[PDB]
Formats: C-alpha cells, sequence, structure tokens
C-alpha cells in the first residue's frame, strides 16, 4: 500500500540529514566527506527565456539557469524535517527555484548556501544587480 | 529502482504539482514528458492536502568525518555492556486517511519501564511537514489484543521524549559515558529513534567535560547523563541488533536457549528485558 517517493541513491543521506541536529550542517559535511548530492529532484522542461529571478510562481530560467519544483530543492522538504523558519514553512514549496546550470548538479546544497535579494529577486553571487 | 523510506500512505489517487513534490517520482504523471516535468498553465497547486510519509526504511550507513557510527560491532558492545538498555516497540497502523505504515504505540526498555505514546506521523502539507496525531489502530490478532486500550492512554510526544531521557538519565549516569540500545530485528525500532534521537560530532556537555548524551532543542545546548534535567533528546546513541549475531527462529526461542527467570508476558519491555538478557548470555556467560 502506498506510494514511494524516493529511489535508493538517496536513502543514506536523507536518513542522515533526518536525524541531525544540524540538518544543513549534516548535508554540507556529507558530501565534503565524498557523498553523491541530493538526486531525483523536479526539474522542468523550459524555453530558457525566462527572467531569471530566483523564486517564481511559473518556470523562469534564463540560458544561464536551470527550473526546479521549489520543494524538491529544499532540504527540510526532501528530510520532512521542520524548517528553521520562524513559522516554520517553507519559502520553496509550491514555488519553481532557478538555479544556475553550473550548480544544477546539486540543488539542494544549492538553495542551503545561497540568499536572494530581497530588492531585484535574484540570488547574491549569481545575477543580482544591487552589488 | 524505488525504496520504501519516505513513501505516500495517502490514500490520493494522484501525484503531486511539481512545485509542491519533494521528488520526480511524486510529480503526477500528467506533468512528466520527454524524461522530465512541465507546467501546465491552468492545472493549479493543491492547497489542502494533507499526505502521512512513511518513516519505515532508514538507512545508517553512513561514514561521515566526525560523525560516530549508530550501530557498532560486537566487540565495542561487550567493551561497553554497562551501557546495554534492551529496546523494543509495538506499533499500531496508519488508518482511515492513510494506509501502509507503522507508527510507535507502546516503548519498552530492559528497565522495565514501557511508555505509551498518541500515534504520531509525518504529515506533509502545502506549507511544510506536519509532525502530528493520526488515525490508527492496532493490528488485528489475538497477539495483538493487548494494545486495545493503550490507543487512547498514550502520551504527546513532547512528554514521551522527556520521559525517555529522564529513564536513561537516571539509569546510566553512574554507569557509562553513553547508551547502548540492544535490539532484535532494528528496523522499527530505528523508525521509532527518529520521534527521540539526534545526531551530530561528538560534542561535551554543557557543566562538565563528559561526552554529551542528551540534547536540548529549548536552548540548542549539550548535556551528559548527570546534567541532562529537563533535555528532550537522546544525542547519539549506539546500538546493535542481536538477531544478526547467527540466530534462526523468534527472540524468544533463542532467549529460553539460556534463561528460564524471564516468563513472556507479551509486552515491549518483555521483549526488550529478553533481547538485553539473551546477549548477555551469549557474551558473558560460560
Ligand atoms: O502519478 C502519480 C505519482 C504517484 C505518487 C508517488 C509518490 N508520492 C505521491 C504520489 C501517484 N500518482
Ligand atoms: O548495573 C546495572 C544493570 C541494570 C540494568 C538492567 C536492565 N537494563 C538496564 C540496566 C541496572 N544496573
Ligand atoms: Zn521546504
Ligand atoms: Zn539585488
Ligand atoms: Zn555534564
Ligand atoms: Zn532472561
Amino acid at each position: 500500500a502506498g506510494n514511494a517517493t524516493e529511489v535508493p541513491a538517496n536513502s543514506t543521506v536523507l536518513s542522515f540529514c533526518a536525524f541531525a541536529v544540524d540538518a544543513a550542517k549534516a548535508y554540507k559535511d556529507y558530501l565534503a566527506s565524498g557523498g553523491q548530492p541530493i538526486t531525483n529532484c523536479v526539474k522542468m522542461l523550459c524555453t530558457h527565456t525566462g527572467t531569471g529571478q530566483a523564486i517564481t510562481v511559473t518556470p523562469e530560467a534564463n540560458m544561464d539557469q536551470e527550473s526546479f519544483g521549489g520543494a524538491s530543492c529544499c532540504l527540510y522538504c526532501r528530510c520532512h524535517i521542520d524548517h528553521p523558519n520562524p513559522k516554520g514553512f517553507c519559502d520553496l514549496k509550491g514555488k519553481y527555484v532557478q538555479i544556475p546550470t553550473t550548480c544544477a548538479n546539486d540543488p539542494v546544497g544549492f538553495t542551503l548556501k545561497n540568499t536572494v535579494c530581497t530588492v531585484c529577486g535574484m540570488w547574491k553571487g549569481y545575477g543580482c544587480s544591487c552589488d | 529502482n524505488v525504496t520504501g523510506l519516505f513513501k505516500d500512505c495517502s490514500k490520493v489517487i494522484t501525484g503531486l504539482h511539481p512545485t509542491q513534490a519533494p521528488t520526480h517520482l511524486s510529480v503526477d504523471t500528467k506533468f512528466k514528458t520527454e524524461g522530465l516535468c512541465v507546467d501546465i498553465p491552468g492545472i493549479p497547486k493543491d492547497m489542502t492536502y494533507r499526505r502521512l510519509i512513511s518513516m519505515m526504511g532508514f538507512k545508517m550507513n553512513y561514514q561521515v568525518n566526525g560523525y560516530p557510527n549508530m550501530f557498532i560491532t560486537r566487540e565495542e558492545a561487550i567493551r561497553h555492556v554497562r551501557a546495554w538498555i534492551g529496546f523494543d516497540v509495538e506499533g499500531c497502523h496508519a488508518t482511515r486517511e492513510a494506509v501502509g505504515t507503522n507508527l510507535p504505540l507502546q516503548l519498552g526498555f530492559s528497565t522495565g519501564v514501557n511508555l505509551v505514546a498518541v500515534p504520531t506521523g509525518y504529515v506533509d502539507t502545502p506549507n511544510n511537514t506536519d509532525f502530528s496525531r493520526v488515525s490508527a489502530k492496532p493490528p488485528p490478532g489475538d497477539q495483538f489484543k493487548h494494545l486495545i486500550p493503550l490507543m487512547y492512554k498514550g502520551l504527546p510526544w513532547n512528554v514521551v521524549r522527556i520521559k525517555i531521557v529522564q529513564m536513561l538519565s537516571d539509569t546510566l549516569k553512574n554507569l557509562s559515558d553513553r547508551v547502548v540500545f540492544v535490539l532484535w530485528a532494528h528496523g522499527f525500532e530505528l523508525t521509532s529513534m527518529k520521534y527521540f534521537v539526534k545526531i551530530g560530532p561528538e560534542r561535551t556537555c554543557c557543566l562538565c567535560d563528559r561526552r554529551a548524551t542528551c540534547f536540548s532543542t529549548a536552548s540548542d545546548t549539550y548535556a551528559c547523563w548527570h546534567h541532562s534535567i529537563g533535555f528532550d533528546y537522546v544525542y547519539n546513541p549506539f546500538m546493535i541488533d542481536v538477531q544478526q549475531w547467527g540466530f534462526t527462529g523468534n527472540l524468544q526461542s533463542n532467549h529460553d536457549l539460556y534463561c528460564q527467570v524471564h516468563g513472556n508476558a507479551h509486552v515491549a519491555s518483555c521483549d526488550a528485558i529478553m533481547t538485553r538478557c539473551l546477549a548477555v548470555h551469549e557474551c558473558f556467560v560460560k
């Protein structure tokens, strides 16, 4: 009974992060010890003529990015654990997230390490027009 | 190739919208094309779902620098026999809004303690994962009849985990710097540990040089067994599955080969007492 959501290549990393006091640190450490990044994300097919904004209602990848389903790029959603937000809600679930193509092999790791500019809506260091 | 870890146990026939699905497998078939997913204009997100996610199938076989192994060898377990706590969990089944997973109901320990939890699961919603009470029933059969009254005598998990930390601390503070849970067929015991165990690098207590055995979500601090009053999580426990030592039949038959003072009273604490007792006779007698 039920429907599988996961593949065996992700069992170890998701188990490790599901039990960690600090899941983001555990994921970073798992990668540094040679582990594979989380796979089975929701990658979208799009026209690559989007705005390039980081978090959007529909896919908005420009030619330097890929678009993903937002929950699938969130470590807390993938491990079914608490979000470190004040009210415990997610800012990626229910949106699409644009990830630089050079980082698209590890979308979960990308969202953990990076920040969206509140002024221009683009990732800091990967599109932000403010600095 | 799929795993049962994080299986969706809801009875909803369809999958999720691409923005809400945790994984490509979980996206509804309608969005899948050309090896990936597409957004379909006019097909909205679902804003009211509650999908129970199974915690059966954890695999603690990582090797990460600075994080200790949870499962230990027979040789390491023998050196830490004073840390041994037998542990067994009897579960109840998800029902009604979900089917296909086991929830912890009676948590038993070799100290003779049984703790009863409210049937609680991890329910994915449009905004987060809601750790909440779920519909459940004991498994059918005369061997599981004793679990029927326990369905309405459970305590909330925030209370149960404090009681587990207090019991372990009182039992072990003068015996060991750690705990070794002694298990028989560990899968469901490891799923139950998700509800009261946290892991990370080896740490020291917030009041001494002893290694940390407990963690508090109230202050994000660490404590040994002597300084853990009010702490809610067991931190970096160790464990061993005795069934993997070459036994063939059930727990009771192997336990009874060495011991006769522990009669089977069919309860989690009894199974936990038998598992520790069997391990003690196997490693230390004759
Ligand atoms: O097309 C589909 C996807 C499938 C599902 C898998 C995992 N979690 C939820 C749903 C059910 N229908
Ligand atoms: O020296 C001991 C062993 C004893 C014990 C019995 C069962 N489970 C755990 C511990 C308590 N004191
Ligand atoms: Zn999330
Ligand atoms: Zn900016
Ligand atoms: Zn201490
Ligand atoms: Zn015995």
